[PDB]
């Protein structure tokens, strides 16, 4: 058994981290307490739910986790919440001024002030693992603590654990949630500086899971709390195999392995169903090949692009709930025919196919219908190099006439690093252009 | 208030479009950068369509199919016909071709001495060179696709002389195939020599190398060719050639529709094709090549793009007998 | 269409469908100081300015 | 807990921010007495950006009143919340600034604003976490503008890392006082371009139009002049007093506004302006009137800018779904007057709270180049009296020569250039 690390940064970052933890307690079946009855070896273990949580004397199953924001008004909200039982104080870390919005705050002026007492509260989780696989980063990108800390933290993360994965969950801008008119610098500032210190990093655009809420939900104005509870679904699905018995992605590493032959693209897209509006008084339940093929139609990605119009370098499939090999082996070959599925000539036509036979978990009260299947899919294609293009766009007509750029200077940083990290995206695109068409 | 976007000032077509959209009252134009647009004509190449869909509260369309290049090239539609399972390499309707890379040399070798064992290509791509012998051609290339040339054209008299069929095709947001009722023919003002002012119709040859001596500016409307049709050969243009047209048209759009549709995608895309029919002696129709950025006839500007801004832009976006034949397909 | 890697357990199952065969901690220092030396420098500058 | 220190300088400044508190200390249902006595949590949410806590669970006002005559801060004293303002805070001279700049910022001013700057230490020196100052002045006087801006530049040196953040009434031949006002305000305005983050241009000229065009008011007062600033006082400092997601702070609301430091002057606007006003308004009413010229507070028309940015406060019981609808039309039915090289430019916030005496309002703040028209019009009249350097001896008489003026005129036509070639961008 090997822990994972949870790490949280800004408000994004940590109130997606709250939706999950009280998901993975529902799933684990651990009480707010932290109490857990099916667990028999009391204080200790290496059982798989240990991966994300360390177990007390008491009984308590702690999460292996550590929420940090520049503003303490979020991580507030854990320390008197349901949870706040679950965390100790030395897991929240808060300050007195965020980094409003500017990236070059967060990195630079605040977070140079305050690394050294994020990585020390680390430490404390770290040596408590006999043998630690890596972090899992939450942020969002146009935060300027999400974007400019994390970016820092990231840094330091591979210089004090060099031989450790690391793993993003990042939250992409978009206006129709957007806080803040400089969010496509922040994207750009804290993408080229974490580019090299991420394995891997699962985009989440707002602007998909905000249609995913006001259509699959019946959500006339999906609020962060719809936005997040749609969210920790992902990510647990994601997760599970790291917190549940299997043979499919148990450690860090075999994301990189079966996700990202090319080190700089290593940015899955994520495609969750089915979402059932819990209101629905009876839901017809959808079949294997049903959700499968689901896992191609744009409106369920997590980032809006055409897969059609790109390239595969590898395809995961994650099944919970009620699901046979058999059944999903005829619907991955009806779908491999009707469907445009176009690989790239150095890697395999291929699935890796994980099942979990739990159903999905749905929070009580929440909006998602309890179903009995449900599937995600991560591919990596060229396809969600549109995010990128879309950003870059923004990030030249506003950087033309020099837009904003002076908060950021006013803090420390130079004008050179807005052209650095440009041209840096630059290549990633071209990067993906090389390898899409 | 609708608005739009021109980012292609050389489209004779949607210029006429643009033009009617002003004349509405009901459509502003914007700049060509501006993104808060509902409708986009843009540009020809490089159509930024992962910049589409993304503006809330604007339902925005263009007038191009991503991925509808496939079967607008010379070597994407041959090669699309061959591995398609709905065109097979059986394919009745369009002339045995072959990609070369300057590759298929080995497979067009193969049927060249099979034949002499007619035996006439022409070579052409994206200058092209009528020959007879496999040697001129290839060496011509490498100097494209080389397609077998149809030797028994359909010739029309008086004139002894070569025609083509250029058909205007419009493709909707909900993928309905609409065959303009108005077709052309480009007839060739020369007498078919079995020089090059004869075997090749386009426009630009006739005008440039007899041009108008027998239709003018050698363009044959429907109606003319229906009448000779009945006359010459006691046929109608429906039954001799128009039904092989359309089974051709809707075979090619259906084969590429769960690739290049946008029934669930987040922008809508519509677009006007060109197809080139070849006709021979035996009342048989060839599909020559897709143009995806046609021009149109002068006499038919008017009537089209009409109808362009009817069932293609007012159907998404309304206002305060159809000119063109539904060829109804299924899913 | 081939099945390989096929691994079972209580919680559940997974197998492979084939359809067809840094910098250092001293450079973090310097880049962080570096940015809080123009910050200091910019800062005394506008101290001057509101000294004249 | 983030504290905003407001000060208060001057006849209007002090009237102005008198009934500033007054209108907020109701919507946060603080009485006369210090005492809340409101019903909704979310009136003491954030209650500590602008009050103290004292014994008693009384709430103090974090404001300071500042003036060279006691005459109008006797009126505040004995004015309706009079009792409500800590003693202390009241700093008040004998002489008077006679609407001269000069006086307000080198010799009667600068004998009283060291004790001045001694309570605005005091009140930052108990803040937990101080974001910055709000002032409260015209630039047309002598006190608020001459003085109000000499407290700013002191204010900065000793907190150059704090926001600053002033509500500035403009002056107008159509109100007036004194023929010197363009001198005054001139002087002022290269202050603020220089040492404030965001300054909200109330114009007086604009004011009056809308009393007496819209709110059919014969004979405009100062103070129905000064309902209208509470009003929009109000509306533009909801994200900071009320939870929410946009703006909710001085410096995420300046990085949000300003993409050039020194054009950082803002048009508020608000609606409703209904005359004698119990029929609500619908959303899309709201909207169109919030960005109708005639709503707004600085006397420019917009159609003769462009928007560099737009920060929209909805405040009352209505559909959310609604109100980004309307604002999406609004945008995309004139997108020619907003800069096409910042995308994204309208941010739009809603409160659940509403105004006093009102179902629903819109706040509009708009960063519009079209403020070129307000400082071409105070260019103006300096210079028709700067070339006969008629009035001059009122100035010189304090110690001041001319050469301050010609540059003062230089750097407003500079502002004015600076304006004009962002507008053809
Ligand atoms: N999905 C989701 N997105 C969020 C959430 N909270 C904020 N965001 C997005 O995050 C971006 C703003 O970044 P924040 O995380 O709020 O900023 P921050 O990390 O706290 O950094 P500061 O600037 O110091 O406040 C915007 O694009 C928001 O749409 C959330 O709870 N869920
Ligand atoms: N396989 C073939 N057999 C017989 N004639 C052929 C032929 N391929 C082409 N032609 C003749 O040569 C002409 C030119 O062919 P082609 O279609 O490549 O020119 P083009 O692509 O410019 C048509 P357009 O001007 O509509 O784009 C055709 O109009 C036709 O008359
Ligand atoms: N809106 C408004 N403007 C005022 C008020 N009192 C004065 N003014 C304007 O302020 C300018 C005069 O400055 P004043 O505040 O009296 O000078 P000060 O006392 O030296 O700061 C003139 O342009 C007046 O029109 C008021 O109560 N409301
Ligand atoms: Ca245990
Ligand atoms: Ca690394
Ligand atoms: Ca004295
Ligand atoms: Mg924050
Ligand atoms: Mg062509
Ligand atoms: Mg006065």
């Amino acid at each position: 058994m090997r822990e994972c690390i949870s790490i949280h940064v800004g408000q994004a970052g940590v109130q997606i981290g709250n939706a999950c933890w009280e998901l993975y307690c529902l799933e684990h079946g651990i009480q707010p307490d932290g109490q857990m009855p099916s667990d028999k070896t009391i204080g200790g273990g290496d059982d798989s739910f240990n991966t994300f949580f360390s177990e007390t004397g008491a009984g308590k199953h702690v999460p292996r986790a550590v929420f940090v924001d520049l503003e303490p008004t979020v991580i507030d909200e854990v320390r008197t919440g349901t949870y706040r039982q679950l965390f100790h104080p030395e897991q929240l870390i808060t300050g007195k001024e965020d980094a409003a919005n500017n990236y070059a705050r967060g990195h630079y002026t605040i977070g140079k002030e305050i690394i050294d007492l994020v990585l020390d509260r680390i430490r404390k989780l770290a040596d408590q693992c006999t043998g630690l696989q890596g972090f899992l980063v939450f942020h969002s990108f146009g935060g300027g603590t999400g974007s400019g800390f994390t970016s820092l933290l990231m840094e330091r993360l591979s210089v004090d654990y060099g031989k450790k994965s690391k793993l993003e969950f990042s939250i992409y801008p978009a206006p129709q949630v957007s806080t803040a008119v400089v969010e496509p610098y922040n994207s750009i500032l804290t993408t080229h500086t974490t580019l090299e210190h991420s394995d891997c990093a699962f985009m989440v655009d707002n602007e998909a899971i905000y249609d995913i809420c006001r259509r699959n939900l019946d959500i006339e104005r999906p609020t962060y709390t719809n936005l997040n509870r749609l969210i920790s679904q992902i990510v647990s699905s994601i997760t599970a195999s790291l917190r549940f018995d299997g043979a499919l992605n148990v450690d860090l590493t075999e994301f990189q392995t079966n996700l990202v032959p090319y080190p700089r693209i290593h940015f899955p897209l994520a495609t969750y169903a089915p979402v059932i509006s819990a209101e629905k008084a009876y839901h017809e339940q959808l079949s294997v090949a049903e959700i499968t093929n689901a896992c191609f139609e744009p409106a369920n990605q997590m980032v809006k692009c055409d897969p059609r119009h790109g390239k595969y370098m590898a395809c995961c499939l994650l099944y919970r709930g009620d699901v046979v090999p058999k059944d999903v082996n005829a619907a991955i070959a009806t779908i491999k025919t009707k469907r445009s599925i176009q690989f790239v000539d150095w890697c395999p036509t291929g699935f890796k196919v994980g099942i979990n036979y739990q159903p999905p978990t749905v929070v009580p009260g929440g909006d998602l219908a309890k179903v009995q299947r449900a599937v995600c899919m991560l591919s990596n294609t060229t396809a969600i190099a549109e995010a990128w293009a879309r950003l870059d766009h923004k990030f030249d007509l506003m950087y033309a006439k020099r837009a904003f750029v002076h908060w950021y200077v006013g803090e420390g940083m130079e004008e050179g690093e807005f052209s650095e990290a440009r041209e840096d995206m630059a290549a990633l695109e071209k990067d993906y252009e090389e390898v899409g068409v | 208030m609708y608005t739009f976007v021109v980012r292609d000032e050389n489209s004779s077509v949607y210029a006429e479009v643009s033009r009617l959209l002003l004349a509405t009252g009901q459509w502003k134009r914007l700049r060509k950068d501006n993104p808060r647009f509902n409708l986009m004509l843009g540009e020809r190449n490089r159509l930024p369509f992962g910049r589409l869909g993304h503006e809330p509260g604007l339902v925005q369309l263009v007038n191009y199919y991503r991925g509808a290049d496939k079967l607008c090239r010379k070597a994407s539609l041959v090669k699309l016909i061959k591995t398609s399972p709905e065109l097979s390499e059986s394919c009745t309707w369009f002339p045995e071709s072959y990609v070369i890379y300057p590759d298929e040399r080995e497979v067009f070798l193969a049927a060249y001495n099979r034949r002499r064992e007619g035996n006439v290509w022409i070579a052409k791509s994206s200058g092209i060179l009528i020959s007879s012998e496999a040697s001129e051609l290839l060496d011509f290339i490498d100097e494209h696709v080389i397609q077998k040339y149809l030797e028994k054209p359909l010739l029309l008299e008086p004139g002894h002389r070569k025609f083509d069929i250029r058909s205007w095709v419009l493709v909707d947001h909900l993928y309905n195939i609409y065959l303009y009722r108005e077709g052309v023919l480009r007839t060739s003002s020369e007498p078919y020599n079995s020089d090059k002012t004869c075997h090749l119709t386009n426009h630009c040859i006739q005008k440039e190398y007899n041009y108008g001596r027998y239709e003018e500016g050698n363009e044959m409307f429907f109606e003319e060719f229906n009448q000779y049709l009945m006359d010459a050969l006691n046929t109608t243009l429906e039954n001799s050639i128009l039904l092989q047209i359309k089974h051709i048209i809707r075979s090619c759009l259906m084969c590429i529709e769960p690739a290049i549709s946008t029934k669930h995608l987040h922008y809508q895309s519509f677009q006007l094709f060109g197809f080139d029919f070849m006709v021979d002696e035996e009342l048989k129709v060839w599909l020559i090549e897709v143009n995806g950025a046609p021009a149109c006839a002068q006499k038919l500007y008017a009537e089209l793009c009409q109808g362009i801004v009817d069932v293609a832009i007012s159907s998404v976006f309304p206002l305060a007998t159809s000119i063109f034949i539904k060829l109804h397909h299924h899913h | 269409m081939e099945v390989i890697e096929l691994n079972k357990c209580t919680s559940g199952q997974s197998f492979e469908v084939i359809l067809k065969p840094d910098p250092s901690l001293e450079e973090i220092q310097k880049k962080l100081e570096a940015a809080e030396e123009r910050r200091k420098y910019q800062e005394a500058e506008l101290l001057k300015h509101l000294a004249e | 807990m983030r504290e905003i220190v407001h000060i208060q300088a001057g006849q209007c400044g002090n009237q102005i921010g008198a009934k500033f508190w007054e209108v907020i200390s109701d919507e946060h249902g603080i009485d006369p007495t210090g005492s809340y006595h409101g019903d909704s949590d979310l009136q003491l949410e954030r209650i500590n950006v602008y009050y103290n806590e004292a014994t008693g669970n009384k709430y103090v006002p974090r404001a300071i009143l500042v003036d060279l005559e006691p005459g109008t801060m006797d009126s505040v004293r004995s004015g309706p919340f009079g009792q409500i303002f800590r003693p202390d805070n009241f700093v008040f001279g004998q002489s008077g600034a006679g609407n001269n700049w000069a006086k307000g910022h080198y010799t009667e001013g600068a004998e009283l604003v060291d004790s001045v700057l001694d309570v605005v230490r005091k009140e930052s020196e108990s803040c937990d976490c101080l974001q910055g100052f709000q002032l409260t002045h015209s630039l047309g006087g002598g006190t608020g503008s001459g003085m109000g801006t000499l407290l700013i530049s002191k204010i900065r040196e000793e907190y150059p890392d704090r926001i600053m953040n002033t509500f500035s009434v403009m002056p107008s031949p159509k109100v007036s006082d004194t023929v010197v006002e363009p001198y005054n305000a001139t002087l002022s305005v290269h202050q603020l371009v220089e040492n404030t983050d965001e300054t909200y241009c109330i114009d007086n000229e604009a004011l009056y139009d809308i009393c007496f065009r819209t709110l059919k008011l014969t004979t405009p007062t100062y103070g129905d002049l000064n309902h209208l600033v509470s009003a929009t006082m109000s509306g533009v400092t909801t994200c900071l007093r009320f939870p929410g997601q946009l703006n909710a702070d001085l410096r995420k609301l300046a990085v949000n506004m300003v993409p050039f430091p020194r054009l950082h002057f803002f048009m508020p606007g608000f609606a409703p302006l209904t005359s004698r006003q119990y029929r609500a308004l619908t959303v899309p009413e709201l909207t169109q009137q919030m960005f109708d010229s005639k709503n707004m507070m600085a006397a420019c028309d917009p159609r003769h800018g462009r928007y560099l940015t737009v920060a929209a406060i909805f405040r009352g019981r209505m559909s959310m779904k609604e109100v980004d609808e309307q604002m999406l039309n609004v945008q995309n039915k004139n997108s020619s007057y907003f800069v096409e090289w910042i995308p994204n430019n309208v941010k739009t916030a809603v409160c659940d709270i509403p105004p006093r005496g009102l179902k629903m309002s819109a706040t509009f703040i708009g960063n519009s180049t079209a403020i070129q028209e307000l400082f071409k019009r105070i260019s103006e009249q300096f210079t028709a009296m700067f070339r006969r350097k008629a009035f001059l001896h009122w100035y010189t008489g304090e110690g001041m020569d001319e050469m301050e003026f010609t540059e003062a005129e230089s750097n407003m036509n500079d502002l004015v250039s600076e304006y004009q070639q962002y507008q053809d961008a």
